[PDB]
RNA sequence: GGUUCCCUCAACCUGGACGGCAAUCAGGUGUUGAGUGUAAGUGCACAAGGGAGCUUGACUGCGAGACGGACAUGUCGAGCAG
């Protein structure tokens, strides 16, 4: 597994606080700020649009190179602040990373195939925690029900990772638990 | 039918009296209070009825020691 | 110990069925104790009128 | 390997100890004006201290380590007195007249009661 | 009245110097306790009238 | 100037009988044994103060000195108990006193049991401490059966230096408690 | 219906409708959602009406979660008296909802049916209401 | 009630004649979840909580300085002498 970082311009902010952060969104931006092993975080401003198609196409942990004032940054998606309501994303922390750090990141976990008709599915945990390089992230991990039977346990310790990629959250989570399917009587007294 | 709740008692004014940096006399009462929410510290005594008062003339200054909160008072250099 | 609360305590000796003797110190005011039953006697430890009854007039 | 399961009585002995003395620090305090006399028991010596609590400074201080008090040829009690002596010496060295008594949580009596009254009759009041 | 108020007087000049209330189920004779006595000057044994 | 015999016997000959069975680092490190307590929980004394009144007298004879009156330290309905009122008896023996009650009791009042079959090694409390009742009284010959009332038994609680239960049957066996082959 | 088995206070004032909602706001459990766009009490009435709808429509499968819970009296005094003399008994109960929250949930297999379902269950309750997803 | 000195609970695990979830005994874990005559609140593990010895200050003449207050009431107080 290899990425190439996304490029994206980010201009050094002027002004900060709660009335600029608002401007800046009505412009069609979102602050966000660069801190890491860098130890002198840098508050920045992206593009709202050009960021937010980075993230639709390669995720929540998307690797990006920075332009700050001619100078190029590998970055790290750590986390995003969005509106309940709106669905915006009013902010973003950026995370400084180098070629073959180790970082700790969740990803998503997603369920595939078609189990015994007579059985439904659960899905317990949405993410799980791994342990991979810098340009090395799973865009997604998957797991597969086919022909699972009646009621089975899928573990956090049974979901196949890749090379170099180490689970860290522990062995045991319940992720995916297939069960019997309810049936018009276990609907009716379920909730009352 | 009607209600039986409607009693009430009078309220006891208490609370701090003197703040911090404020110069008081020698048995001035400094805090009134039900237990000790703050302790007595440097020339600050506690009354019968756990009430704060100055020992000695002063300024006041709040403080903690050992994680309780103290009441101090330290004095004021002549001219 | 207190002066006058405990009971009068002297050196005693016990002397078994089988012979065997101690030096021990209980508050019997005899001084002495005799008992048929010891560490050397009682089968449990050792391994090893009724019974004389029927083992003389029947046999 | 060995595993102890509760606390040695030396643990036990110690803790109690120092508990008991706060509960004793919680009224005695030091002043220049007024010092507190600190002392401190082994099984094998003992030890005194003019302690000022304001700043936290040692005026002065005997013990029985001293090469002189080694020379007695009494017991443990006879050393005591031995050692209230010189506290008293060294206290009116410094102009101090008038302490207060710490014992150190240990009960008031034998060793400690022989060193208090030495460095009595030797002119301290306390 | 269970607990009823009670005088003490000095047993040497006989002045009623105090009163007081004591439980006369738990303490059914009269109570008998050391006070100061200012005619006398000096804590004297009062017992209850 | 002397000592009682399993004193005598454990200093120099129980001591360094564990030594290589267990092969110890420091000889600080080798189990001895700490005190004996003897209990009586009389229970019944909620209904008469005859009943506590008996266990002390006898307690006194069995051990060598006076007990204390333990008193109840909860009140519960369903027992008729009422808070602070006599319960039972405590004696706890330490030094040479301590040191006789083992030896009578092992070479006396044990083989006295009417069909003995030893005591059992499982009644051990977890650490090296082992302890054991008795249904009646009449065992000990400091007693006079023509004036014994009702039976009343005993708690014998044994406390032992030993970290594990492992070595606290090492030395008891080694005093002489006859433990059962189970 | 929904009760609780005991509240500690019985008789109390009204849950203030301000703000938006701090936490729940997302889906956790099912695969799909009603999201609130408005305040509001949601009965216990209501809630129950409202996940029988879901029943009757997904018939057997699938799993409904209900993320809501009425744990708040609101009393009425008797009809057809004057104003004074105490407050009056409680009624109903029902749960401070606010918008961003989160009020049911639901797990089928097919999406069609799913999200049918859940349109009529929102007819059923007094607020404005979406259908959300697991997804970004 | 005053003073002087000593102590740490509740709960849980294990072993024990009646004895059991729970009585008395023993070991371990246990920093406050127990307890504080009596409602609640503010406090109290430094203990204001548990135990023991002596005891009557549950005093007499006073009281700088304050809190609170329509007024009348009410409340705290170092220090001096017997
Ligand atoms: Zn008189």
């Amino acid at each position: 597994t290899a990425n190439i970082p996304n490029k994206l311009t980010a201009n050094v902010r002027t002004r900060t606080g709660k009335g600029a952060s608002r401007q800046a969104r009505r412009d069609g931006k979102v602050p966000a700020v660069l801190y890491g092993h860098g130890t002198d975080p840098q508050h920045l401003e992206l593009n709202a649009r050009d960021f937010a198609a980075v993230l639709r196409s390669h995720g929540t942990n998307a690797i990006l190179t920075l332009d700050i004032e001619g100078t190029e940054q590998l970055a790290l998606t750590k986390a995003l602040d969005v509106h309940p309501i709106r669905r915006n994303i009013q902010h973003a922390d950026l995370l400084v990373v180098q070629r073959g750090e180790k970082v700790t990141v969740e990803v998503t976990v997603l369920v595939e195939g078609d189990a015994t008709p007579g059985t439904l599915v659960t899905q317990d945990a949405n993410t799980i925690e791994i342990e991979a390089e810098a340009l090395s992230i799973p865009e997604q991990l998957t797991v597969s029900v086919e022909g699972v039977e009646a009621g089975t346990q899928i573990t956090a310790g049974q979901i196949s990772l890749p090379e170099g990629v180490n689970l860290i959250s522990d062995p045991e989570l319940l992720v995916v638990n297939v069960v019997e399917a309810p049936s018009a009587e276990a609907l009716e007294e379920e909730g009352a | 039918s009607s209600s039986r709740n409607g009693r009430d008692s009078a309220a006891q004014r208490l609370g701090v009296k003197r703040f911090g940096g404020q110069v008081v006399k020698a048995g001035e009462i400094l805090v009134r209070q039900r237990g000790t929410h703050f302790h007595p510290g440097v020339n600050v005594g506690r009354g019968g009825d756990d009430t704060l008062f100055a020992l000695a003339p002063g300024a006041v200054e709040f403080g903690a020691k050992r994680g309780r909160k103290t009441v101090n008072i330290v004095p004021v250099a002549r001219p | 110990m207190k002066t006058g609360i405990h009971p009068e305590y002297v050196d005693t000796t016990v002397q078994c069925g089988c012979g065997h003797s101690f030096t021990t110190r209980s508050t019997k005011q005899s001084g002495t104790i005799v008992v048929e039953v010891c560490s050397q006697c009682h089968p449990f430890y050792t391994g090893k009128g009724r019974v004389a009854r029927f083992e003389k007039r029947y046999g | 390997a060995h595993k102890p399961v509760g606390q040695n009585i030396s643990e036990v002995r110690r803790n109690a100890r120092l508990r008991r003395h706060a509960r004793l620090r919680k009224k005695v305090a030091g002043t220049a004006e007024v010092p507190r006399l600190v002392v401190n028991r082994s099984a094998r010596h003992i030890h005194v201290q003019l302690v000022n609590d304001l700043n936290g400074t040692t005026l002065a201080a005997a013990s029985s380590i001293e090469a002189d008090v080694r020379a007695i040829d009494g017991d443990k009690k006879a050393h005591s007195v031995r050692v209230g002596q010189l506290i008293a010496e060294r206290a009116k060295a410094a102009g101090v007249e008038t302490v207060v008594f710490d014992r150190g949580g240990y009960t008031y009596g034998g060793r400690i009661a022989a060193l208090a009254d030495a460095a009595r009759e030797a002119g301290l009041k306390f | 009245d269970v607990r009823p108020k009670i005088t003490l007087a000095c047993e040497v000049c006989k002045h009623r110097n105090y009163i007081t209330k004591k439980n006369r189920r738990n303490d059914p004779d009269r109570l008998e306790i050391k006070k100061f006595c200012p005619n006398c000057g000096t804590h004297q044994p009062h017992k209850e009238s | 100037k002397a000592l009682p015999r399993l004193k005598q016997r454990y200093r120099e000959e129980i001591r360094e009988a564990l030594q290589q069975e267990f092969n110890y680092a420091n000889v600080m490190q080798i189990p001895g044994v700490v005190k004996v307590v003897v209990n009586m929980g009389v229970g019944d004394a909620a209904r008469d103060a005859k009943l506590i009144n008996g266990a002390i007298n006898d307690l006194a004879l069995i051990t060598g000195q006076k007990p204390e009156v333990r008193r109840a330290r909860k009140s519960i309905a369903q027992f008729k108990l009422r808070e602070g009122m006599p319960i039972g008896a405590r004696v706890t023996l330490r030094g040479d006193r301590m040191w006789e009650f083992l030896d009578r009791l092992i070479s006396i009042a044990l083989p006295r049991i009417r069909d003995f079959r030893g005591l059992s090694p499982k009644q051990f409390d977890g650490t090296g401490n082992y302890t054991f009742g008795l249904n009646e009284q009449s065992m000990f010959h400091e007693i006079d059966v023509d004036s014994i009332d009702r039976p009343r038994g005993m708690d014998i609680t044994v406390v032992t230096t030993a970290t594990n239960d492992a070595e606290g049957r090492a030395l008891l066996r080694a005093l002489g408690f006859p433990f059962k082959e189970n | 219906m929904l009760i609780p088995r005991k509240v500690k206070h019985r008789k109390q004032h009204h849950p203030e409708q301000r703000g938006i909602a701090s936490g729940g706001t997302s889906v956790s459990f099912g695969d799909y959602g009603i999201q609130a766009l408005e305040h509001a009490y949601i009965t216990n009435r209501q809630i129950e009406s409202a996940r029988i709808a879901i029943n009757r429509h997904i018939k057997r499968g699938g799993k409904v979660w209900i993320n809501i819970f009425p744990d708040r009296p609101l009393t009425k005094k008797p009809a057809e008296t004057r104003m004074g003399s105490g407050k009056g008994s409680p009624e109903w109960w029902v749960a401070n909802v606010k918008p961003g929250r989160v009020l049911f949930e639901l797990s089928y297999p097919d999406e069609k049916t799913a999200r049918d379902a859940l349109t009529r269950a929102i007819h059923k309750l007094p607020i404005k209401a979406r259908i959300v997803t697991r997804e970004e």
